[PDB]
RNA sequence: GGAACUUUACCAGAUCCGGACAGGAUGAGGAUUGACAGAUUGAGUGUUCUUUCUCGAUUCCCUGAAUGGUGGUGCAUGGCC
């Protein structure tokens, strides 16, 4: 599809991302991603995830790791100080 | 105008902020918008003053500032260096809100505003 | 042919070399004094390598 | 034979969809409409439709 | 436009199977629906539980 | 619907093959060991061994937190389905699989290749092992590469019983000039309950009993 | 390696960026995304030109870079054979 991420979907991800610390993301360019805040609905398209990851490890935010098909990304100690001032959490 | 730099800092929290000509314009004339605030001094299109009506028609509260320029240097919309000041500011003039709220907004009730 | 250099070939890779030059460099001290710049670095200031070079493309 | 351009968007100078006259707005009328909406394809709420020979437009 | 990979979505050919653990298309095990790559699968029939008895 | 028995033996490999990769790649550094997992009802249970226990867990349990949920939305398991645990070795003597990552890290922090490859032996033959083979192949010396090996003890290699006494891990070495591939191979002393080593003797060892 | 498309590496064309992140000039008084009808086109392909609406900071324009390659070198290598 399209690297170009909507910004619903930006914060989407990253409430995913800061509240289970982890993505796991299939490397198939035209499936979905589907992760759960309690009701599974995010429907993200892989080719977002991947962007928005590579976008985030080129700030030297995050720390991947990448298996047979799947890549892994975590959060840092710099990077989940970085979360909460997106989504304006308190620590 | 100092008052109305701590609600709207709270409104970018969640969700939710719609800025300028804009799409504020379309939600105005939706009524959607909770809260509104523009330019008290005079711009571009002579300060046409649309929102004047389709807030009022739309029973939509509205607040005027002088300084259409550097009017939410707090929101952070003009460039950062990180280490001085803010750049050249750009225009963000009408601001509609739709969001919280909760801390100071029980003063944006007061003078009698529009109700 | 049997010959792959000619006389019309002198100076090729002189002629092609890209001709950089002498950066500025302030002068080091001569004669006595520089004796002494030698010995401060090579047994004051402590195999022995005297030219280390940074890692290259061979490790 | 000839490259091309490679589009981008075009400005359209302070104004991207606009409404209708009498400014004054003295407790009246809310100001007209200058484009229509046909909704629930698939929105409706401000999606306004373009002139193009005052035919049409999104989608909806 | 989004042609983008019309032809990749319909997903019938050589081209839709692919190596689940090399990413490659060439000359894949689909006995068993295992879907392994050729050469990727002899690194790790040990692990799969695949030995050489005979 | 079930899917047949024969279609399940196959998907429980590739789980474990697929699981195998992916802590081979992030606890490298940790000293990873293998992993054995129980699968049964209310959960599925994960062993993960390693030499480096205070890293591979986290300063609270941070690091197999994450590597917990790194399983989890792999393969979809759901919550309280998934539990991970982490044991030492307790020789790191007889495991070729730490060995070997440790020697990739001596010849990545620029230690000379023969230092470094003795190191291990003297390691591994101090620890109890009957025998042990580190083999450094790549450009070691120069532009053209060379192959050397080192060797002390036994080691049986032509039978299949080398399945049992042998170990053995392969990893690469990602110098500055190419790649350098290293091998260590432990053959496994003893211990009968099966810590570290088969029960039974070697099979052709007869050792006669002394009558009473 | 029993290739109709894909596979695919080749040839004639056509899109897309999957050029991250920095630094600098446009920027909400709009950075830009997308597209109906026509013309363009092999294409009821918005690729582009006309037309005007949508998207709402994700982008785009320069500079520095980086990531992709079934590109090269198996006579630089690892691994396997
Ligand atoms: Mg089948
Ligand atoms: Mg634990």
């Amino acid at each position: 599809m399209s690297t170009y991420v909507p910004k619903p979907s930006r914060d989407n991800v990253y409430r995913f991302f800061f509240t289970e610390g982890v993505i796991a993301c299939k490397k198939d360019r035209m499936g979905t991603w589907t992760g759960t805040l309690g009701g599974n609905t995010f429907t993200v398209p892989c080719i977002q995830v991947m962007q928005l990851m590579r976008s985030l490890k080129s700030r030297n935010l995050i720390k991947e790791q990448y298996a047979w098909r799947h890549y892994y990304w975590t959060l840092n100690d710099e990077g989940i100080a970085y979360m909460r001032s997106y989504l304006h959490l308190a620590p | 105008e100092d008052a109305v730099r701590i609600v709207i800092q709270k409104a970018l929290e969640a969700n939710g902020l719609v800025r300028g000509l804009s799409e504020v314009a379309r939600t105005l004339d939706c009524k959607t918008a909770h809260m509104c605030i523009l330019a008290d001094d005079c711009e571009d299109e002579e300060y046409k003053k649309l929102v004047t009506a389709l807030a009022k028609q739309g029973n939509i509260d509205l607040i005027n500032v002088e300084e259409r320029e550097k009017l939410a240097q707090w929101a952070g919309l003009v460039r950062r260096d990180v280490a001085g000041e803010v750049t050249k500011t750009l225009k963000c003039s009408s601001v509609a809100i739709r969001d919280f709220g909760e801390r100071t907004k029980a003063l944006d009730y007061l003078l009698s505003q529009l109700h | 042919g049997k010959i792959h250099g000619s006389l019309a070939r002198a100076g090729k890779v002189k002629n092609q070399t890209p001709k950089v030059a002498k950066q500025e460099k302030p002068k080091q001290p001569r004669g006595r004094a520089l004796k002494r710049l030698k010995y401060t670095r090579r047994f004051l200031s402590k195999k022995v390598h005297m030219n280390k070079q940074p890692p290259g493309k061979a490790g | 034979p000839k490259k091309p351009t490679h589009r981008h968007k075009l400005e359209k100078m302070r104004a991207l969809k606009y409404f209708k006259v009498t400014e004054n707005d003295d407790g009246s009328y809310k100001v007209e409409r200058t484009r229509q909406d046909c909704p629930h394809p698939q929105c409706g709420a401000g999606v306004y439709m373009a002139q193009h020979k005052d035919r049409q437009y999104h989608l909806t | 436009l989004d042609q983008w990979r019309s032809r990749q979505k319909i997903g019938m050919g050589k081209g839709a199977r692919c190596c689940v653990i090399c990413s490659n298309q060439k000359a894949l095990i689909r006995k068993y629906e295992l879907n392994v790559c050729r050469q990727c699968f002899r690194e790790n029939a040990e692990h799969i539980g695949f030995t050489k008895l005979r | 619907g079930p899917l047949s028995k024969k279609r399940m033996i196959i998907r429980d490999g590739v789980f474990y093959a697929e699981l195998f990769e992916f802590l081979k790649r992030e606890l490298a550094e940790e000293g990873f060991s293998g992993v054995s997992y129980h699968v049964t009802t209310l959960r599925t249970e994960i062993v993960i061994k390693a030499t480096k226990t205070r890293e591979v867990l986290g300063v609270n349990g941070r690091r197999i937190r994450e590597l917990t949920a790194c399983i989890q939305q792999r393969f979809n398991y759901k919550e309280g389905k998934l539990q991970l645990y982490v044991e030492r070795v307790e020789v790191r003597g007889l495991s070729a699989m730490a060995q070997v990552e440790s020697l990739r890290f001596k010849l990545l922090s620029n230690l000379q290749v023969r230092r470094a490859a003795m190191g291990i032996i003297r390691y591994v033959m101090e620890s109890g092992a009957k025998g042990c083979e580190v083999t450094v192949g790549g450009k070691i010396k120069g532009q053209r590469a060379k192959s050397m090996t080192f060797r002390d003890g036994y080691m049986i290699k032509s039978g299949t019983a080398h399945k049992s006494f042998v170990d053995s891990a392969c990893r690469h070495c990602y110098m500055r000039a190419g790649c350098i591939g290293v091998k260590v191979k432990i053959m496994l002393p003893g211990d009968s309950t099966g810590r570290n080593g088969p029960s039974e003797p070697l099979p052709d060892v007869i050792t006669v009993i002394e009558p009473k």
